[PDB]
């Protein structure tokens, strides 16, 4: 229950046991810090936070100093002033006069609070000089500047309890003491880029952006993260033609303050092998060519290859937006094709939990909604790979809260204690009437998260089924104030797909096609594409896909065009354009508008309005930006599509498998990354520094 | 340099910090200044006491 | 010339009786035209109307 | 009339919502043999840096320097 | 804005094989690609010419014979 | 004094549409009658029939505004720019702002459809 | 007008070089007005003998600040 | 008109249009796909939207009439109309 | 040297000229462009110049291997880039340099190396 | 007068790309871009100045 | 960055010697000016011109412009 | 509806009233710095056009631009304000709504609670 | 006057009372690279040529071919 308290004269209300800085911040009376965080334990190292408490003689901690009935706090008298003075005289005391080869100039904490709360000048003259503090390696992605750090401990709280790394550490005794790893050992986690942000000091910093720009030189869009179906919200600073990083933005239903390594990181492959111009395939080589030449090419194979009905094939990858895909789907339908298709190992055929209701294809718990659990299931996912910073929030409600997880498929490193059960089918039936299904009956908030690697099994019905018969059965899964069937996507693009319709016919399944345009789509395998067809690649970077191609039309990345993308929860988040695509790139829905008027159709749309009214046509949610919706069909759900047209499969007895055989090199940005494929090289479980011997 | 600038152990920059020692800039309304002469000023009060003075200003307010 | 000595002194008090001054001075234009000063503010030594 | 800017300028240029470089550039056109108004374009971009702006509040409330006799009364609290 | 009213197209490649990415809305400060070499360009036909294809930023070459004749062009 | 100058209007905003009627039907006779001398003030290459079908599009432009103030801007504006043209004071290149048909035609390629924009990436 | 906005007080040898400055910059001015008025009402002479004492007067200004006209020399604070 | 091959349904989640279609959603979407076994039946919820049908024939051609009614009944009506009058 | 252009035909170069300084043939980061390319997308206005007379000064990232390592007795190096000749500071901000490590380490200011006498 | 970069004793180049120049300068004058040398470094690989928009300050 | 100045607004002025130079800035707590407006001397005097040169011969607005000193980055700013 | 429209007023270019879009928001907390003083504006700024918004220069390598609102930011007071200036100069806008964060209570205690069965994890500090 | 070596452009100037030719040894720069004086070339062919310092920021992709086998 909420108390009572006065801060500077201004009475403000929060709840008891809160710290007195959570109440100066709600009374809109700023405090310094260096140590406290309000996504980290509280530390009270730094000694800037104090404050003049009338109960106490000393100056307390604001970060850890509970909040009390009826106390009086002053941030403004001498004493706090003169506190903050000497508290930064000793920590600039030994810190190293680096601010210009520093990469945090410009956005340093300790730079604007020595100007706001500290001295003019300094009294440390002493001849036997500053200490020294030598760099440390611990990876690819991470540089350090150790006679930087002021210690406060914000690195390794986060890598111990957000991330599950504890191999960084607070060696040593005193003046002495050292950040970092006792020995040579890499930081290997899949969200280490968050230690660099946290750190208020350039102590720990980006490599490959170490030396690139300042901070005022940079124009901030916020938009939105691809790479994961998280759909982590993103801030990124362009210098002109060029995107310089990424850092996350604060959303904290979605990914709360982090991102993982993979968004951060790929932006480096941005800037190379990228598609620039159109290419014509005139035999073993690519010629570059124009535009009108291009569509031209693709009219001509059209009418020379007379293509009918689903002999036209659409392949839409992941980072594509959900404009390129309508716009796609209207084409090819006017074209007379059902044959939209996914890159998944599956994708010819529709899914086997359907698109009828999205409650089938979604995580429809909310990412918030784990911090309600009480008992998790795991069916088929790696959530340390697919969507990481979603196993960050399992951990964090598993480490202050009674939650039991299980898993059914490859054992897996986890962030956490998992409970393996089983990597086959048979064992899920097992756990659900066993044990572990009645552990999920007796809870109150209990989470089934399904992978997309069972989508991409034959025997997908077989699992759906049964885990549509167990939500149906038992109410706790499957409430009027609560669902707990989740599917977990692992690419930004399906949820919006599925949401669109971009799945195939039964009748398309089964036919071999004429052309195949694949928009994005650079997980083919050169035996899903025929070796006579015609064939379109339309993308941005030249990985996989454009290898394959006939024609090459080049594209926009995400940093490159406003779009629609559409996460896990059913969340449809716009972005915003950081640059303009390079050279003779284009948007991809005017690429696809001006192929239909080069083909026998043409699209009804002609700017970004009439896309946006279209996307209202074909689903509402799509507009409704950054609010998930509840459903009123998951009982419906549940019986149509789930359940029913799934009870023919049978199972096979093949081993689950791992979805992602690397997390870093999982997409045509991050594959044509050198900075992923360094940390693919490193961050393997081969090497000795990646593997600390307990 | 001169010498109570400085010197290095008598002198807290806050003692010297003119700039966030400036002068805010008052303004006054109708409002303002007929409570200063329906009432008084904190030199020549003319107000009563209590609860009574209290909602006398915010009958001006 | 040895040791410069320069006190620390306050820009602002120079102004504080010219600002009382001020003060009177606009109260009195405000009671003079109350149809139409809609305020005044003073900060050192500027009057605003 | 315009005294500043010039004789068919159109805009108010100290507007906030009016750029720095504004909408029109001028040259000399060797075809019409005039001096043409042309839309704008730079060979370098401006860059306003007002971005690296500081994130903590640099100084904070004033000095009351108002009189006593301009402070409105306290009441006595009993 | 400005525009290339000269080009049909932004990628234009040549008849010898080089990409010409055209870079800007089509002004002074904008680019075809294109290089040209005008061999009268001091003249009467040749300064219009000029004029014309420099205003989109087509890169003239401008061989001459009279240093003080060619000043007008640059 | 500092007196105005020859084709002066002080500034008077009407608080009526049927004043500011007569007000900007004056000023269109105004620019009527004037334009033989705009055309032989500033060597302009080009009809005073074009000027006159100029004039009658700008006034045009601002036919259906109805707020009453925007039209007293508006009306203000457009004596300004009167005086600034009767009196010489603009040069023929300011002159020659709003005749931009008169000059050659811009090229071959002005895209009106989408296939033109997007090839020469305008849409 | 920055000084009375920032609240600070400047040095008095600051004080007193803007004000030596400043009538240095007066006579100049003056030695600029006086002799392009005679100028321009047809006295030639006045004009050429003035500019050379604005000539040793900007070499202090060059030797203070290193620009002969543009100084840039007396800031806030 | 060769076929039916898309049929998409809008509705608000706790509107009053839309009680009727959501009825119909609940009862008799199995039948539904049954007598329509090759077609994309997509449900689609949001705050705030008025209940209506699209239908999507060949060649990209659509109809869409707005379903709101008072039963259950005429929403069955309304969408066979839709679904004949291609 | 002779570079091929992008309109096929060739561009001859002397080695002196292709160097990306006189003492260093090779680039020194991974965005500067060599004087192939430079030549290559800028030869309209290089054609009839003296290549003898441009600027091609001498680069530091050989010249500061040539200096030799300083060695210290202890685990700290404080370095200030300092003349001793003139008044005034005429360096850089002092900086100590850490030397436990096994191998040389250098300066952020200047690239001067030093080593723990071993 | 005319702009100069400066080089130490040791031949080594003195700038560091710490930006501070381009970011004082009135007249947006200077144009740097810069990176991790090959000997881990931090310097300029980009240092321009338009005469033509500098007012020597 | 630069230094943050406290919000507010000032007009102060010096004896030029053109006349009473002025500079009305407003702060609004940043590093750089919310407003700026310089009142130059010789804007008010050529403003004046018309008043000052009625009546005169040709040869006396050439004195009266001298005598104004005027300088047009000033007037014109 | 009955807002006046300034834009025929404004002398700008009728480009901004039809096809261009504006950007209604709030600055982020930035990840690099624990300061909140750059929020509590809100920002307004044009959309980037693909065509006129960077490119690189082939004398000396600068980046030229077309556009002439790519350095503007108008800062207002509140949403309200700043969709009223917008609506009178014609603009088409998207408002960005601000994501803050979630309270939750922070004990220094919680470090030290005792753990009646297996340690969860091993807290450093 | 661009043929005036520098040192001599200050002392004819009267910058400093010591010619280059009598300064100290210790007053005078060092030099790890060969000093080599340069007029001004304006109006000749070894006018500076100013160009690039650096590369394309977006580098484009070498296309290569695969065939589906
Ligand atoms: N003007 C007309 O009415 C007609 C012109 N033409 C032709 O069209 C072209 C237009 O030229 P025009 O417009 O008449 O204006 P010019 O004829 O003045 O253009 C003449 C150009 O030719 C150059 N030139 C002449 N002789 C030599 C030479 N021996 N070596 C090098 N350069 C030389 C001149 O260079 P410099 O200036 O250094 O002498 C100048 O650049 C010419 O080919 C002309 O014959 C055809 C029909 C009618
Ligand atoms: S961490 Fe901050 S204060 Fe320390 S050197 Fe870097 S920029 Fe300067
Ligand atoms: S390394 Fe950085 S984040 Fe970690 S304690 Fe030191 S200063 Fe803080
Ligand atoms: S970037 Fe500018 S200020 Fe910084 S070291 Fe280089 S020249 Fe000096
Ligand atoms: S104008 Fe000249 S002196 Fe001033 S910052 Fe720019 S380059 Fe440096
Ligand atoms: S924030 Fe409290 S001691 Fe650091
Ligand atoms: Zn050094």
């Amino acid at each position: 229950a909420e108390i009572e308290l006065t801060i500077d004269g201004h009475k403000v209300s929060i709840e008891a046991g809160s710290a007195l800085i959570q109440a100066c911040e709600k009374a809109g009376v700023t405090v310094p810090r260096y140590c406290y965080h309000d996504k980290l334990a509280i530390a009270g190292n730094c000694r800037m936070c104090l404050v003049d408490v009338e109960r106490a003689p000393k100056p307390v901690a604001s970060c850890a100093y509970p909040v009390a009935p009826g106390m009086v706090v002053r941030t403004d008298t001498e004493r706090v002033k003169q506190a903050r003075e000497n508290v930064m005289e000793m920590m600039l005391q030994n810190h190293p006069l680096d601010c210009p080869v520093c990469d945090q100039g410009g956005e340093c904490d300790l730079q604007d609070q020595s100007m706001r709360y500290g001295r003019d000048r300094g009294r440390f003259t002493e001849i036997t000089g500053k200490r020294s503090t030598e760099d440390k390696n611990i990876g690819p992605l991470v540089k350090t500047s150790m006679n930087r750090c002021i210690h406060c401990t914000r690195c390794v709280r986060f890598a111990n309890d957000i991330a599950g790394a504890p191999e960084l550490g607070s060696s040593g005794r005193g003046n002495d003491m050292q950040i970092g790893t006792y020995l040579e050992k890499n930081l290997n986690t899949e969200l280490s880029g968050n230690v660099i942000d946290l750190c208020p000091v350039g102590a720990l910093t980006n490599k490959p952006y170490a030396f690139r720009a300042r901070p005022w030189e940079l124009k901030k869009t916020e938009s939105i993260d691809v790479m994961d179906a998280v759909g982590s919200n993103i801030r990124i600073d362009s210098k002109g033609v060029e995107v310089m990083r990424v850092i996350p933005r604060v959303h904290e239903d979605v990914n709360e303050e982090w991102i993982n390594d993979k968004s951060r990181f790929a932006c480096d492959g941005l800037k190379t092998q990228r598609l620039t111009t159109p290419l014509i395939r005139v035999g073993d080589k690519f010629v570059n060519a124009t535009w009108d030449d291009a569509l031209s090419t693709i009219a001509k194979a059209y009418q020379q290859k007379a293509p009918k009905g689903d002999e036209f094939k659409a392949v839409a990858g992941a980072l594509v937006e959900v404009e390129s895909m309508v716009a796609l789907k209207d084409m090819t339908n006017a074209l007379g094709s059902e044959n939209t298709t996914t890159d998944t190992p599956n994708g010819n055929s529709a899914p086997a939990h359907g698109i009828t209701f999205r409650s089938n294809y979604l995580f429809n718990s909310s990412i918030a909604g784990i911090e309600d659990a009480d008992a998790i299931l795991l069916v088929g996912t790696n959530p340390r790979r697919e969507a990481a910073v979603m196993n960050a929030r399992i951990r964090k409600a598993w480490l202050r809260q009674e939650l039991e997880i299980a898993s059914v498929g490859p054992t897996l490193d986890a962030t956490f204690d998992v409970a393996e059960l089983g990597n086959t089918h048979a064992d899920l039936e097992k756990a659900l009437s066993g044990e572990f299904g009645e552990v999920l009956k007796n809870a109150k908030n209990p989470l089934i998260i399904v992978g997309s690697g069972i989508t991409d099994r034959e025997d997908a019905g077989a699992f759906f089924n049964t885990i549509g018969k167990f939500v149906e059965s038992t109410p706790s899964v499957l409430n009027e104030n609560w669902n707990g069937y989740n599917v977990l996507q692992r690419s930004a693009s399906r949820a919006g797909a599925y949401d669109i319709g971009f799945t195939p016919s039964d009748e398309a399944s089964k036919t071999t096609p004429k052309m195949v345009w694949l928009l994005g789509a650079d997980e083919v395998a050169a035996s899903d594409i025929p070796a006579d067809a015609f064939v379109v690649y339309q993308g941005h970077n030249g990985d996989v896909g454009a290898q394959f191609a006939d024609v090459v039309l080049p594209g926009a990345a995400y940093t490159e065009k406003a779009g629609t993308y559409v996460n896990t929860e059913g969340r449809s988040q716009i972005s915003r354009a950081a640059t303009g695509p390079p050279g003779g790139a284009r948007e991809d829905w005017k690429i696809l508008r001006a192929v239909s008027e080069y083909l026998g159709v043409a699209l009804p749309y002609e700017d970004a309005y009439e896309v946006r009214d279209r996307l209202a046509e074909i689903s509402p949610s799509l507009v409704r930006y950054d609010l998930v919706e509840p459903t009123v069909f998951g009982d419906v759900a549940v019986q149509h599509s789930l359940v029913g047209p799934n009870g023919s499969v049978t199972p096979s007895s093949a081993p689950l498998t791992e979805t992602i055989e690397n997390f870093y090199m999982t997409d045509s940005i991050s594959r044509s990354s050198p900075t992923m494929a360094k940390s693919s090289i490193a961050f393997n479980k081969d090497n000795k520094k990646n593997q600390a011997f307990a | 340099s001169s010498y109570p600038t400085n010197d290095i152990a008598e002198n807290p920059y806050w003692k010297r910090d003119h700039r966030r020692a400036y002068p805010q800039t008052a303004f006054f309304d109708q409002k303002t200044v007929t409570g200063l002469l329906e009432l008084g000023s904190e030199a020549t009060p003319r107000i009563a006491d209590g609860e009574a003075g209290t909602k006398a200003l915010a009958n001006i307010a | 010339v040895d040791e410069v000595y320069e006190p620390i002194v306050n820009p602002a008090d120079r102004y504080l009786q010219h600002v009382s001054d001020l003060h009177q001075y606009a109260k009195y234009i405000m009671a003079a035209l109350p149809k139409y000063i809609q305020g005044f503010s003073v900060w050192k030594d500027e009057l605003t109307l | 009339r315009r005294i500043m800017t010039d004789y068919g300028f159109e805009g108010h240029p100290l507007r906030k919502d009016f750029p720095l470089t504004g909408y029109t550039e001028v040259r000399w056109d060797e075809e019409k043999r005039r001096v043409v108004y042309e839309p704008l374009e730079l060979t370098q971009a401006f860059r306003n840096f007002s971005a690296g702006s500081t994130a903590w509040e640099p100084v904070g409330p004033g000095r009351d320097d108002r009189p006593d006799s301009f402070k409105l009364p306290t009441p006595k609290p009993e | 804005m400005n525009s290339f009213e000269n080009l049909a197209q932004d990628v234009n490649i040549t008849r010898s094989g080089k990409t010409l990415i055209a870079k800007g809305t089509g002004g002074r400060s904008s680019r075809t690609g294109y290089t040209a070499t005008v061999f009268g360009a001091n003249g009467f036909l040749g300064s219009y010419l000029t004029a014309k294809l420099a205003k989109h930023g087509t890169t003239v070459v401008v061989p001459y014979r009279e240093e003080m004749a060619k000043r007008h062009l640059k | 004094a500092i007196i105005a100058t020859a084709f002066a209007e002080t500034v008077k905003f009407s608080g009526s549409k049927q004043e500011l009627q007569k007000r900007t039907l004056a000023l269109y006779r105004q620019f009527l009658r004037g334009a033989p001398t705009f055309a032989d003030l500033y060597e302009v290459q080009f009809s005073i029939p074009t000027i006159r079908t100029k004039i009658r599009q700008e006034f045009e432009r601002h036919r259906f505004v109805d707020d009453l103030s925007i039209q007293n801007v508006l009306y203000a504006k457009g004596h300004m720019e009167y005086q600034e043209c009767i009196n010489f004071w603009k040069q023929q290149a300011q002159f020659l702002k709003y005749f931009p048909e008169e000059d050659d035609i811009q090229g071959r390629h002005q895209p009106s459809n989408f296939v033109d924009k997007f090839l020469k990436n305008r849409a | 007008a920055v000084e009375k906005l920032l609240n600070v007080e400047v040095p008095l040898r600051g004080k007193y070089i803007r004000t030596m400055f400043g009538e240095i910059t007066r006579v100049l001015n003056h030695l600029m007005s006086v002799c392009s008025h005679a100028m321009d009402v047809g006295a030639l002479t006045p004009f050429l003998w003035g500019f050379e004492e604005r000539e040793k007067l900007m070499e202090f200004y060059e030797r203070v600040s290193g620009a002969r006209l543009h100084a840039a020399y007396v800031r806030p604070g | 008109s060769a076929a039916l091959r898309e049929i998409r349904f809008h509705l608000c989640q706790n509107g009053s249009s839309s009680a009727p279609l959501r009825q119909f959603v609940k009862n008799q979407i199995g039948a539904f796909q049954k007598a329509n076994p090759s077609t994309k039946v997509l449900v689609r919820e949001a705050n705030g939207v008025k209940p209506i049908v699209f239908a999507r024939f060949d060649h990209g051609h659509e109809s869409k009439i707005g379903l709101d009614v008072s039963s259950e009944k005429e929403v069955a009506e309304r969408v066979k109309s839709l679904i004949e009058a291609k | 040297k002779s570079i091929i252009s992008y309109n096929g035909n060739t561009i001859e170069i002397p080695e002196e000229y292709t160097k990306q300084a006189p003492n260093r043939d090779s680039t020194w980061a991974p965005a500067q462009a060599s004087k192939t390319e430079i030549y290559k997308n800028n030869m309209v206005r290089f054609e009839q110049k003296d290549l003898s007379k441009q600027p091609m000064p001498y680069a530091g990232i050989e010249l500061i291997a040539q200096q030799p390592v300083r060695f210290v007795h202890g685990n700290t190096a404080v370095c200030d880039g300092a003349n001793h000749n003139g008044p005034g500071a005429q360096g850089h901000p002092k900086i100590f340099i850490n030397v436990d490590a096994p191998g040389s380490h250098a300066c952020q200011y200047c690239g001067t190396r030093y080593e723990k006498e071993h | 007068g005319e702009h100069a970069l400066r080089r130490y004793p040791s031949g080594e180049e003195r700038c560091i790309a710490c930006k501070l120049c381009e970011a004082i300068c009135p007249a947006l004058a200077i144009t740097i871009d810069a990176e991790e040398r090959i000997d881990g470094s931090r310097r300029t690989t980009k240092y321009d100045i338009d005469m033509t928009k500098c007012i020597y300050c | 960055k630069g230094y943050s100045v406290p919000p507010g607004e000032t007009y102060t002025a010096i004896e030029a010697p053109k006349g009473e130079m002025g500079v009305y800035v407003v702060s609004d707590g940043s590093e750089r000016p919310y407003k700026c407006k310089i009142r130059a001397p010789g804007f008010a005097h050529l403003g004046a011109f018309d008043h000052i040169a009625r009546g005169h011969f040709l040869p006396d607005a050439v004195a009266i412009i001298g005598t104004m000193d005027l300088v047009f980055g000033e007037v014109d700013r | 509806d009955n807002v006046p429209a300034h834009e025929i007023v404004s002398g700008a270019p009728a480009e901004l009233s039809r096809n261009r879009v504006v950007r209604i928001y709030q600055q982020a907390k930035p990840a690099t710095q624990s300061g909140e003083y750059g929020t509590f504006a809100w920002r307004l700024d044009w959309d980037i056009v693909d065509v006129a918004n960077r490119w690189e220069n082939d004398l000396i390598g600068w980046q030229s631009s077309g556009d002439y609102m790519q350095a503007t930011q108008m800062k207002f007071t509140s949403k309200e304000s700043a969709i009223k200036f917008a609506n009178k100069q014609g603009w088409d806008f998207y408002i960005q709504e601000p994501h803050h964060r979630k309270f939750r209570v922070k004990q220094y205690a919680n470090n030290f609670v005792h753990s009646y069965g297996k340690l969860k994890h091993i807290r450093t500090k | 006057m661009s043929q005036v070596e520098p040192g001599w452009h200050f002392w004819l100037g009267y910058g400093v009372d010591t010619a280059p030719c009598n300064t100290p040894k210790e007053k005078l720069p060092i030099r790890a690279y060969p000093y080599k004086f340069q007029p001004n070339y304006t109006g000749t062919p070894g006018a500076f040529v100013t160009y690039n310092t650096l590369k394309p920021k977006i580098s484009a992709w070498e296309p290569v071919t695969k065939q589906r086998s």
